[PDB]
């Protein structure tokens, strides 16, 4: 339910906000990357 | 019979060698035409995406949907969604299949032309059913994933032709010729010793008489009988790619007089 | 005994990690075989 | 197809020939000041500075970013930064003008200097058309 | 880079074919060219398609998340 980041090795969606840093739960690897989007996008097929 | 006429040589599911006779290399030419690219279908033109942890791109994905032939035999029942009446689209109009894949399998998962799902009612009427001549019965390899890997689309077929796209292209090629032996001399072969030692001899030289060198050149001369060989796709029945070419191209002409007459008013 | 400065390394050679990694063990580090 | 011009098959360009992806991206960080003072990754508005951006917002996330989906074009603002100088004068990347596309992976990630440093990337397929050269 | 649905060039269905073509190689043992005319390739354009196909792929997928 709901996320807002992810991990680049452990891809493990984490969620944050300032203050609490820039890193991930276990393995430090300070990457992140920042989920799709929840409204979905369309394309054309040709 | 009357006019143009057949004598459908080799025949089966995906080709139809044929001789058409007695018409116009300009008549046939244009059938030839109509088969590839004026002939409706069915052909997925939307894509919405909800997930892709695929290693292809969205637009990647989208653009092969579109390639992927679909089952159009009742097409001429189904409205083109820009004539329907419905803001955008409906089953009056369009097909929605549905695509899902997971990687499950602790090895590479495949995802195939099978796996969609037809979603919108078909109003009873064959229509969208992805086409598959596959040996397995899979058809079309649409996309692979590893570990978690996912994808979670939803796809809208809808009318249209070869002009406003490739896709929509029941044809896949078409074979085509006549006077095998060069004589209306409608070419001049290319050659360094023999022309006619040079340059091979095709097929259908044997359902023709030979030209006998004496003989003086033939001006009176014209062009009657093409060896024709339409193939098929599967979107649509190979005879059918020939009689609705032959059906179209007749609509054509058609619209013309019609056209020609409501100007006729003023 | 005493640190003077970091000197840049060039990527395959000995100092560098991946002159020994393999195949799998560069696919796990993301770097192309 | 005369002096060096060629005549390509459209149907070949439809059923993907020479078709190829684009990727393009745009960087970031928060400039820091000895004594202390910070730029932020936020979705700004007016509040005094008016320094904005033509370009819109709105595709904006509150992490002053936007979401890896997101279709991009004009000079929408792809990234969300401000600077405060004695309230919010702007810092905020938009896309390059002539181009256009799709999100297609934001990265967040601190620097050395603990600095919240940030990457966006644009994709797009770019189909062969009338002046392209091969 | 995934296995082209249907030929640039003249419109025959190909998407299929990958797999197959690719047993007929490493198990039945065919020479590809032949591999190929089995497949129903006849004409060089669907021909060409897959006798050239680099699917890549098959690495992308040996990354990660
Ligand atoms: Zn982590
Ligand atoms: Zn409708
Ligand atoms: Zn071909």
């Amino acid at each position: 339910a709901t996320l807002k980041y992810i991990c680049a090795e452990c891809s493990s969606k984490l969620s944050l906000s300032r203050t609490d840093a820039v890193r991930c739960k276990d393995c430090g690897h300070r990457i992140l990357l920042k989920a799709r989007t929840k409204r979905l996008v369309q394309f054309e097929a040709r | 019979e009357e006019g143009p006429q057949v004598k459908i040589r080799e025949a089966s599911k995906d080709n139809v060698d044929f001789i058409l006779s007695n018409v116009d290399l300009a008549m046939a030419n244009s059938l030839r035409r109509v088969m590839i690219a004026e002939i409706p279908t069915l052909a997925i033109d939307s894509v919405e995406v909800e997930t892709n942890t695929t290693v292809l791109a969205d637009e990647f994905i989208a653009h092969r949907l579109g390639l992927i032939p679909l089952q159009s035999m009742d097409i001429e029942q189904l409205e083109y969604s820009r004539d329907c009446f419905c803001e955008d689209h409906c089953d009056k109009c369009s097909v929605v299949l549905t695509l899902q894949a997971f990687g499950e399998s602790e090895s590479t998962t495949n995802v195939y032309s099978k796996d969609l799902v037809i979603v919108s009612n078909l109003m009873g009427r064959n229509i969208g059913h992805p086409i598959i001549q596959d040996k397995e019965g899979n058809g079309v390899l649409i996309c692979k994933l590893r570990k978690g890997q996912e994808l979670k689309l939803t796809c809208v077929a809808k009318k249209g032709i070869a002009k406003e796209h490739a896709k929509w292209g029941p044809a896949a090629a078409i074979e085509f010729e006549y006077d095998p032996w060069n004589k209306l001399k409608h070419t001049d072969y290319w050659y360094e010793q023999d022309s006619a030692k040079e340059w091979p001899q095709s097929k259908n030289c044997e359902y023709e008489d030979p030209p006998n060198e004496g003989d003086p050149f033939d001006y009176k001369a014209q062009a009657d009988t093409f060896y024709m060989n339409v193939e098929s796709v599967g979107s649509i029945p190979v005879d059918q790619v020939v009689v609705r070419g032959i059906d179209t191209l007749q609509k054509k002409v058609a619209s013309i007089l019609l056209a020609l007459t409501q100007m006729d008013q003023d | 005994k005493v640190f003077i400065g970091r000197l840049p390394i060039m990527l395959r050679s000995k100092n560098c990690y991946l002159s020994e990694a393999t195949e799998s063990d560069l696919y796990k580090l993301k770097e192309c075989p | 197809n005369q002096e060096d011009s060629m005549i390509m098959n459209q149907s070949s360009i439809d059923r993907g020939l020479f078709r190829s992806l684009f990727f393009r991206s745009y960087m970031d960080q928060e400039k820091k000041y000895g004594m202390s003072i910070t730029e932020t990754f936020e979705k700004p508005q007016r509040t005094n500075t008016l320094r904005m951006k033509h370009g819109t917002y709105d595709k904006l996330d509150d992490d002053g970013l936007i979401a890896p989906g997101v279709r991009v074009s004009g000079e929408d603002v792809i990234i969300g930064k401000t600077t405060p100088i004695s309230s919010k004068r702007d810092a905020s990347t938009p896309l390059r003008s002539t181009e256009n596309g799709i999100v297609d992976q934001v990265l967040v990630t601190t620097n050395q200097d603990g600095l919240k440093f940030v990457k966006v990337r644009v994709r797009t397929t770019k189909i062969p058309q009338i002046g392209d050269k091969f | 880079m995934i296995v082209p649905v249907r030929c640039f060039s003249c419109g025959k269905v190909v998407g299929d074919k990958w797999e197959s073509y690719l047993n007929l190689l490493q198990e039945d043992e065919l020479d590809e060219g032949t591999a190929l005319s089995r497949l129903g390739l006849k004409r060089y354009c669907c021909r060409r398609m897959i006798l050239t196909h680099v699917d890549l792929i098959e690495k992308f997928l040996r990354y990660n998340p």
